[PDB]
RNA sequence: UUACGGCGGU
RNA sequence: AGAACGAAAGUCGGAGGUUCGAAGACGAUCAGAUACCGUCGUAGUUCCGACCAUAAACGAUGCCGACUGGCGAUGCGGCGGCGUUAUUCCCAUGACCCGCCGGGCAGCUUCCGGGAAACCAAAGUCUUUGGGUUCCGGGGGGAGUAUGGUUGCAAAGCUGAAAC
């Protein structure tokens, strides 16, 4: 009974940085959350991460650099469209200098300003500022 | 907590129409006896006719006699 | 003290093995197991001292590093480490608190008892824990010395050596005074100096003038 | 408010002790709530002693024991002072008060 | 209806602070030299500070009071720094460990570099103190 | 007036008028 | 702060804390800067120079400023390394 | 408490915690081998056993099922295998 | 052992 | 939607009937006692069968899942250890001693955090708001009433307003 495990792996994440940590251990790994690191390790909230690979469904360590403020999930995966992503914007944002809603398209997982910059709406996924 | 799935549109719509039920100011504006109940039906004003000057006693705190008619 | 110079030097080893200074209480504390090395058969906490040394030798480049020598506030309430922390502060030139610690001596402007120190180090942390939770407000780094019972609430520099016997805690004392007076000029690192270490420790009561004057036939007259 | 973590009760995992009866009042209580008081009160009192062994047929005779297990309701409890009222931060140990036998 | 207020036992501890020397085991030279050096505003409290400066002349003559006058202070200065042995409480070059501590310091490259003849445990496991209220 | 002896005086009370309505049916 | 003309509009740039990376705040009067102060290579002695670092309020009082401080001298070089 | 590298973890701390919850998952169980006194047989029993071992050339009791580790019933050889 | 009430507004 | 189980009192029938004892009679106590208190005692408390389906039915806290401090223990399995003790004059298994592992009942501490605070390691991970899903609340009365339906032999249960 793990409904979600994207957002069973972001509530880990989250609670271990406000705890102050420097690592995780994320016990389910997945295809969509190691597409979903990726794309705030390039942006750099994340370090280094390592996929500890079983012959079951794997575990994470994920190295925290302390720059990181909420890492949270929007769980239904409500469909935004181009026209509707900037009022998805100004609601679960800080502000309009940084921050990312963080969504799967055809062409990727991607940010708000990656799937704009090339055109395309899609089912958002999470968000982390 | 409440059901928050996308498709369970029938369930959060069908539980607001109901429990909306539960205050004033639907139900006395959305039932009808509300409004088949007050004098004037539903009316600002309304005539009528002189029947009985009467008077009635203020509140405990205060002491006078409210000079009212009997319409 | 990575280096050489500052390496253990087995001759004070034999200080540390006669005072006892690496035997602990038979609970220990959840963020002092680094410390520790392993419980014994009688339930005792033994203690790495190695690890000891090399916080020994880090919280004296803490009081070094202090340019005002009469601002590093030194503080001691239980009875063993009162005559340590007083000559603490006469040979390294730092400033004693005694006895009681009365209550804002740091947070209070007002009073004559005002002291605004740089630098804290303290004898126990549980048992002199009113200027720990004192100090944290005046943004103030801390130095205890403790054993494996204590907690290390506010406490940055936490020496995992004794604080329970009169021993081991004049010891520390010492051992801390003659290491921060040697990375200043004042020991040239060779011949060891020339205060004792039995200076520090805990008094006698009130037999002290009957048994040495009873070994004292041949001086005084 | 809640007064008391417990609810003055202690059971835990269950749903119903055993109902018991007061002593000097004949209340129903539960087992758990009951204020016990085990007395191992010697049947002589001590100040007739010198009265019993001087009358007794032997010189050292171990004298029996009257072991009365009191079990009070709470509204009986403090009537008759054996639990005393108790501030609201000092409530909150469970050792008993010490001896006090001399 | 004896028990003396604030201001006779403060202004007696300033007295004996800071005229020691100069007074006694007698009331009535007590009296006379805080009449001479103190400015007492009546004849009652005068003899009734000078009561209490004699309860103290026995009171610290006996041992050390809350006493910051200078002889019984300067007398503790040959206990905190006098008794310097001159034989070591440490140095006694004859010092027992135990099996598991001198494998501490092997580690330490100290094994054969120290003296340290060894005491066995004696093998019970019988410290944590048993449990309850007898 | 407490609330289960307010119970009772309506419960009562709703055995009376049950039973008139009973009478003049 | 930088704004887009390339010029700093900001009162000051705070201090962060060396263990946890978090910002002391203006008033997080718990949070400590102590010196750490390294001695010359040949015989031991302090140089004039020293380290600096940063234990915000909230890993102080959470109780690991110990292990803080170890983690990062054992970076500087200092402790064991072993 | 913060910066336990739990990525690398002791063999001591991985060898003291559940056959799962560990960084990879594996079983405390093993095979051994038993060798009766006065037989040429080796048997290869599992060492949390269930069932009443019975070999073939001196078919007697081999060892005994019970709650964890299944228990040899005479004193016979016992060796670890891989 | 018995110990029941205290007009309204301020 | 639909069902099974459901303290006590209660209802119907057959056994039983010691104690206790609503109703009731009597003695006290009081201004009055239809109460407390005392003597007595019916129905009932006990068993068998059928019902009734509610309680401060309470941790006043739905169930499932993860994550977030420490500590002392305890209950049950499992593993590993010095030694003590049992037919044991050896053993295997027990009793204790020292640990670890999972599950449970809880406790003690803590600026984890939250809260209107009491308090809570959950009531935390919430304007930095979204893990799944069921039930249900919307000022105080009227009122769990009136009325319709439905269940029950009955008592009543369930659903359940409004004028004011
Ligand atoms: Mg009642
Ligand atoms: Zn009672």
């Amino acid at each position: 009974v793990r409904m979600n495990v994207l957002a069973d792996a972001l509530k880990s994440i989250n609670n271990a940085e406000k705890r102050g940590k420097r690592q995780v251990l994320i016990r389910p790994c997945s295809k969509v959350i190691v597409r979903f690191l990726t794309v705030m390790m390039k942006h750099g909230y994340i370090g280094e991460f390592e996929i500890i690979d079983d012959h079951r469904a794997g575990k994470i360590v994920v190295n925290l650099t302390g720059r990181l403020n909420k890492c949270g999930v929007i769980s239904p995966r409500f469909d935004v469209q181009l026209k509707d992503l900037e009022k998805w914007q100004n609601n679960l944002l800080p502000s309009r200098q940084f921050g990312f809603i963080v969504l799967t398209t055809s062409a990727g997982i991607m940010d708000h300003e990656e799937a704009r910059r090339k055109h395309t709406g899609g089912k958002i996924l999470g968000f982390f500022f | 907590g409440k059901c928050r799935g996308l498709r369970t549109a029938r369930k959060l719509r069908s539980h607001r129409r109901d429990q909306k039920w539960h205050d004033k100011q639907y139900k006395k504006a959305h039932l009808g006896t509300a409004l088949k109940a007050n004098p004037f039906g539903g009316a600002s004003h309304a005539k009528g006719i002189v029947l009985e000057k009467v008077g009635v006693e203020a509140k405990q705190p205060n002491s006078a006699i409210r000079k009212c008619v009997r319409v | 003290g990575a280096l050489d110079v500052l390496q253990m030097k087995e001759e004070d080893v034999l200080k540390f093995l006669a005072a006892g200074t690496h035997l602990g209480g038979t609970n220990l504390d959840f963020q002092m197991e680094q410390y520790i090395y392993k419980r014994k058969s009688d339930g005792i906490y033994i203690i790495n001292l190695k690890r000891t040394w090399e916080k020994l030798l880090l919280a004296a480049r803490a009081i070094v590093a202090i340019e005002n020598p009469a601002d590093v506030s030194v503080i001691s309430s239980r009875n063993t480490g009162q005559r340590a922390v007083l000559k603490f502060a006469a040979a390294t030139g730092a400033t004693p608190i005694a006895g009681r610690f009365t209550p804002g001596t740091f947070t209070n402007q007002i009073q004559a008892a005002f002291r605004e120190p740089r630098l804290l180090v303290v004898t126990d942390p549980r048992a002199d824990h009113q200027p720990l939770t004192e100090a944290s407000y005046v943004n103030l780094p801390t130095i205890a010395l403790c054993n494996t019972d204590s907690p290390l609430r506010y406490v940055d520099i936490a020496i995992p050596c004794n604080n329970k016997g009169a021993h081991s805690v004049g010891l520390m004392w010492w051992m801390l005074a003659r290491e921060v007076l040697r990375m200043r000029g004042t020991i040239s690192r060779e011949h060891p100096w020339e205060v004792m270490p039995d200076l520090y420790f805990y008094r006698d009561p009130e037999e002290i003038e009957k048994e040495e004057q009873a070994a004292a036939e041949k001086a005084v007259t | 408010t809640k007064k008391r973590r417990n609810n003055g009760r202690a059971k835990k995992g269950r749903g119903h002790v055993q109902p018991i009866r007061c002593t000097n009042c004949a209340r129903c209580v539960p087992k758990d709530k009951a204020i016990k008081k085990f007395v191992i009160r010697n049947i002589v009192e001590a100040a007739a002693v010198r009265d019993i062994s001087e009358a007794s047929v032997f010189d050292a005779y171990v004298l029996p024991k009257l072991y009365v297990k009191l079990h009070y309701c709470v509204s009986c409890a403090i009537h008759s002072k054996v639990v005393r009222n108790r501030s609201r931060e000092a409530r909150k140990d469970r050792t008993p008060p010490p001896r006090f036998r001399p | 209806g004896r028990v003396r207020t604030k201001t006779v036992k403060k202004a007696a501890r300033v007295i004996i602070e800071k005229y020691y020397t100069r007074l006694g085991n007698d009331f009535h030279t007590n009296k006379r030299v805080c009449e001479e050096i103190a400015i007492i505003p009546s004849k009652k409290l005068r003899n009734k500070i000078a009561g209490y400066v004699t309860h103290l002349m026995k009171r610290i003559q006996r041992g050390p009071v809350r006493g910051i006058s200078i002889k019984l202070q300067e007398e503790e200065r040959e206990r905190r720094d006098n008794y310097v042995p001159e034989v070591s409480a440490l140095d006694q070059e004859i010092i027992e460990v135990d099996p598991d501590t001198k494998e501490m310091l092997k580690l330490l490259d100290f094994g054969s570099l120290s003296n340290l003849q060894v005491t066995q445990p004696t093998v019970g496991m019988n410290f944590k103190t048993p449990r309850g209220p007898v | 007036m407490r609330a289960k002896w307010r119970k009772k005086r309506m419960r009562r009370l709703k055995r009376k008028r049950r039973k008139m309505r009973q009478r003049s049916k | 702060m930088q704004n887009d003309a390339g010029e700093f509009v900001d009162l000051y740039v705070p201090r962060k804390c060396s263990a946890s990376n978090r910002i002391i705040g203006a008033k997080d009067h718990a949070s400590i800067q102590m010196n750490v102060a390294e001695v010359d290579k040949v015989t031991g002695r302090f140089n004039g120079q020293f380290k600096t670092y940063a234990i915000c309020g909230a890993i102080r009082r959470m109780g690991e400023s110990d292990d803080s401080i170890l983690r990062l001298a054992k970076a500087d070089g200092i402790v064991s390394k072993n | 408490p913060l910066a336990k590298d739990l990525l690398h973890p002791s063999p001591e701390e991985e060898k003291r915690k559940h056959k799962k919850k560990r960084l990879v998952q594996s079983p405390n169980s093993y095979f051994m081998d038993v060798k009766c006194p006065g037989c040429y047989k080796i048997t290869t029993v599992f060492s949390h056993a269930q069932t009443v071992v019975l070999c073939v050339g001196c078919s007697t009791v081999l060892c005994q099922p019970t709650g964890g580790k299944a228990r040899l019933t005479e004193g016979c050889s016992f060796r670890r295998k891989q």
